[PDB]
């Protein structure tokens, strides 16, 4: 069985969130359902779940803006949560469980909503460039900054995947402008930078920007 | 036993304290006139049954498997008759829920419990056979309703019969009972929108 | 609501470590459905204990649940580096609800690492745009702690920088760091000597890279 969380990752400040969760692989029936959220580099926390036919119960500090809905003949379930401010940015799950397990079983891979009248903005791929300049023998680091770019996420791979031994990206930081800023960075041989080619693969999906960089070590 | 039957045992007759993890018992002695059997009058479908697997039972173990709390949408603790009272308020039987409306409404209960654990369950419910449409909409809202209960050997259809009975201590209505057992790893589904007694406290079993 | 775990629990490979989670009679102690779950970052939570000590599959085989009063426990043996992640405790209550503790990220103590140091000038591309970005890499260290100073000519800097962490490596358990220093194009254009020092309890005595242009 499989969820999917799907809906707008960006509302604007006293609007309304809304979410669905398409439920594939498994009936909604019998079930119970629920919503659960992150806040970045927070805590888990409780929405509310729905239960029997079409009944619901919410966490006591949310009940009066949320709504958890149904509707089983799209095997679909949905939230909506009125009225958000910044403290309602978060990762949002889907989730299942049942009685006998009374926990939560089978989660959503969790959607980002941010909260914010800005615009959705695209990032810049500039590189890191290496050279013979060298710490610890497997020397040799190179990367690209991701820059400025709204809302999150960003993904990075190196040589579309291939590339996973020594790669690091980076948590983005959220600058005073507003917008976001991460690195990935590879440590690689520094005897075979001339011929190895290292293309960083950035993907940033709220603003369709899917941009692919080559960093050497140039001259 | 001392005063009490297995049905109002199994069922948690207020009368009846015999609980917990009640010792390993060498099979049980039952007076043929059991003082308190049921709250309220009825019948225990099976109970025939039901007392042959509980002779090549030893030992018991109850466990909560749906919790009180969890029927939110209804009232749980208004379902009380005299016909069992604890102290001399009345009450009724610990191990099953009797639902009851909310504030003019009965939301359709549509609800699973998977066995989790290792030993097969005995699990026990009810239906309430109410006396008069009055009683019906009082206790239900809905006048017509369901009680559906699935397993993978088991399918139970049941409805309701509106009827005024001859009273038994006082009520013209009957509730009946019925049980199953549940293997490790199958679930038992519930489903109704009135006159449904539902399950807390069901009970592991390993037999010889 | 929030269940009370401490914010981290710390162990050597090999080691038992254990996690509580402490709430009251409505919750954790009247009923027996805590869960715990698993999260590494980016990804969602996943069930490795449930109704106090059950095991959803063998990826919990080491892992083990108890409970006593109000107070419940996760027990992890032979603590592996794949095991780097954080872990809540959740429990249903009497009000029809869940509620979460507060999470414990769970460390993985292993030998002292030095940083591998790199500083990277910021490219032409981005010049053309009008903003400089110098970033200092600190790669593959452990312990966490580790002081980064930027010096421009020698003058120490302050407010125009920003650091992030990795998680712990879930094979090698150590930390990568990367620091960014932000100037504008006519700030770093007039200077020459852009360095970064690292200080760190693998280094004998503080290790500075650095490049020129600029
Ligand atoms: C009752 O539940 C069992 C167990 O479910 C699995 O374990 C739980 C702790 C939870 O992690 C669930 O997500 C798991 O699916 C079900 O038996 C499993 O069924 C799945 C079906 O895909 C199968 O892959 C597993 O091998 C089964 N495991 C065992 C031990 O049999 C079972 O189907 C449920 N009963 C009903 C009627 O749905
Ligand atoms: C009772 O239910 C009715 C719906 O018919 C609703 O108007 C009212 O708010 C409810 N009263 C409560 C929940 O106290």
């Amino acid at each position: 069985v499989q969820l999917q969380e799907s809906g707008p990752g960006l509302v604007k400040p006293s609007e309304t969130l809304s979410l669905t969760c398409t439920v594939s692989g498994g009936s909604i029936n019998s079930y119970y359902w629920s919503w659960i959220r992150q806040p970045p580099g927070k805590g888990l926390e409780w929405i509310g779940y729905l239960f029997d036919s079409g009944s619901t119960k919410y966490n006591p500090s949310l009940t009066s803006r949320v709504t958890i809905s149904v509707d089983t003949s799209k095997n679909q379930f949905s939230l909506k949560l009125s009225s958000v401010t910044a403290a309602d940015t978060a990762v949002y799950y889907c989730a299942r469980g049942f009685w006998g397990l009374d926990g939560f079983d089978i989660w959503g891979q969790g959607t980002t909503v941010t909260v914010s009248s800005a615009s959705t903005k695209g990032p810049s791929v500039f590189p890191l460039a290496p050279s013979s300049k060298s710490t610890s023998g497997g020397t040799a680091a190179l990367g690209c900054l991701v820059k400025d770019y709204f809302p999150e996420p960003v993904t990075v791979s190196w040589n579309s995947g291939a590339l996973t031994s020594g790669v690091h990206t980076f948590p983005a930081v959220l600058q005073s402008s507003g917008l976001y800023s991460l690195s990935s960075v590879v440590t690689v041989p520094s005897s075979s930078l001339g011929t190895q080619t290292y293309i960083c693969n950035v993907n940033h999906k709220p603003s369709n920007t899917k941009v692919d960089k080559k960093v050497e070590p140039k001259s | 036993l001392r005063d009490c039957s297995v049905a109002g045992w199994l069922l948690g007759n207020p009368m009846c304290d015999e609980f917990i993890n009640v010792p390993e018992w060498s099979y049980i002695v039952e007076k043929a006139n059991p003082a308190n059997d049921l709250c309220y009058p009825g019948n225990f479908n099976d109970y025939e049954e039901l007392k042959h697997l509980l002779s090549r039972i030893n030992h018991f173990e109850k466990i909560q498997i749906i919790p009180k709390s969890s029927w939110s949408d209804h009232e749980a603790s208004s379902g009380v008759s005299s016909a069992c009272p604890y102290q001399g308020t009345p009450s009724f039987f610990r191990n099953v829920v009797w639902l009851i409306k909310k504030n003019n409404t009965y939301p359709t209960i549509k609800r699973s419990y998977n066995n989790t654990n290792q030993e097969d369950l005995l699990i026990l419910w009810g239906i309430h056979h109410s006396n008069d449409a009055a009683e019906q909409t009082k206790l239900y809202q809905n006048p017509t309703t369901y009680i559906s209960v699935g397993t993978s050997t088991l399918n139970q259809r049941l409805v309701p019969k509106i009827a005024t009975r001859s009273k038994v201590n006082g009520q013209s209505g009957r509730m009946d009972f019925f049980w199953t057992i549940l293997k490790p790893n199958d679930a038992i589904n519930f489903e109704s929108n009135g006159n449904f007694i539902a399950p807390e406290y069901a009970y592991k079993i390993v037999k010889k | 609501a929030v269940l009370t775990q401490p914010a981290s629990v710390s162990g050597s490979p090999g080691q038992s470590i254990t996690i509580s989670c402490t709430g009251t009679s409505s919750d954790v102690g009247d009923y027996n459905y805590v869960s715990w779950y698993q999260q590494h970052p980016g990804k969602a939570p996943t069930l490795m204990i449930y109704d106090v000590n059950k095991r959803p599959s063998g990826d919990s085989n080491r892992f083990s649940g108890s409970k006593s009063g109000n107070t419940a426990s996760l027990t992890i043996s032979g603590l592996q580096a794949e095991d780097e992640a954080d872990y809540y405790c959740s429990s249903y209550t009497s009000s029809n609800t869940w509620v979460f503790g507060g999470g414990t990220k769970l460390e993985i103590k292993r030998t002292v690492a030095a940083p591998s140091v790199f500083i990277f000038p910021p490219s032409d591309e981005q010049l053309k745009s009008g903003t400089a970005s110098v970033v200092c890499l600190l790669n593959n260290f452990y312990p966490r702690e580790a002081k980064v100073q930027w010096k421009v000519d020698n003058a120490l800097q302050s407010g125009n920088s920003q650091e992030s962490v990795t998680e712990q490596d879930s094979k090698d358990s150590t930390y990568s760091l990367s620091s960014t220093l932000t100037l504008s194009k006519a700030d770093y254009e007039k200077h020459k000597v852009y360095a970064c020092e690292v200080t760190h309890q693998g280094l004998s005595s503080p290790v500075t890279k650095s490049f020129n242009r600029g």
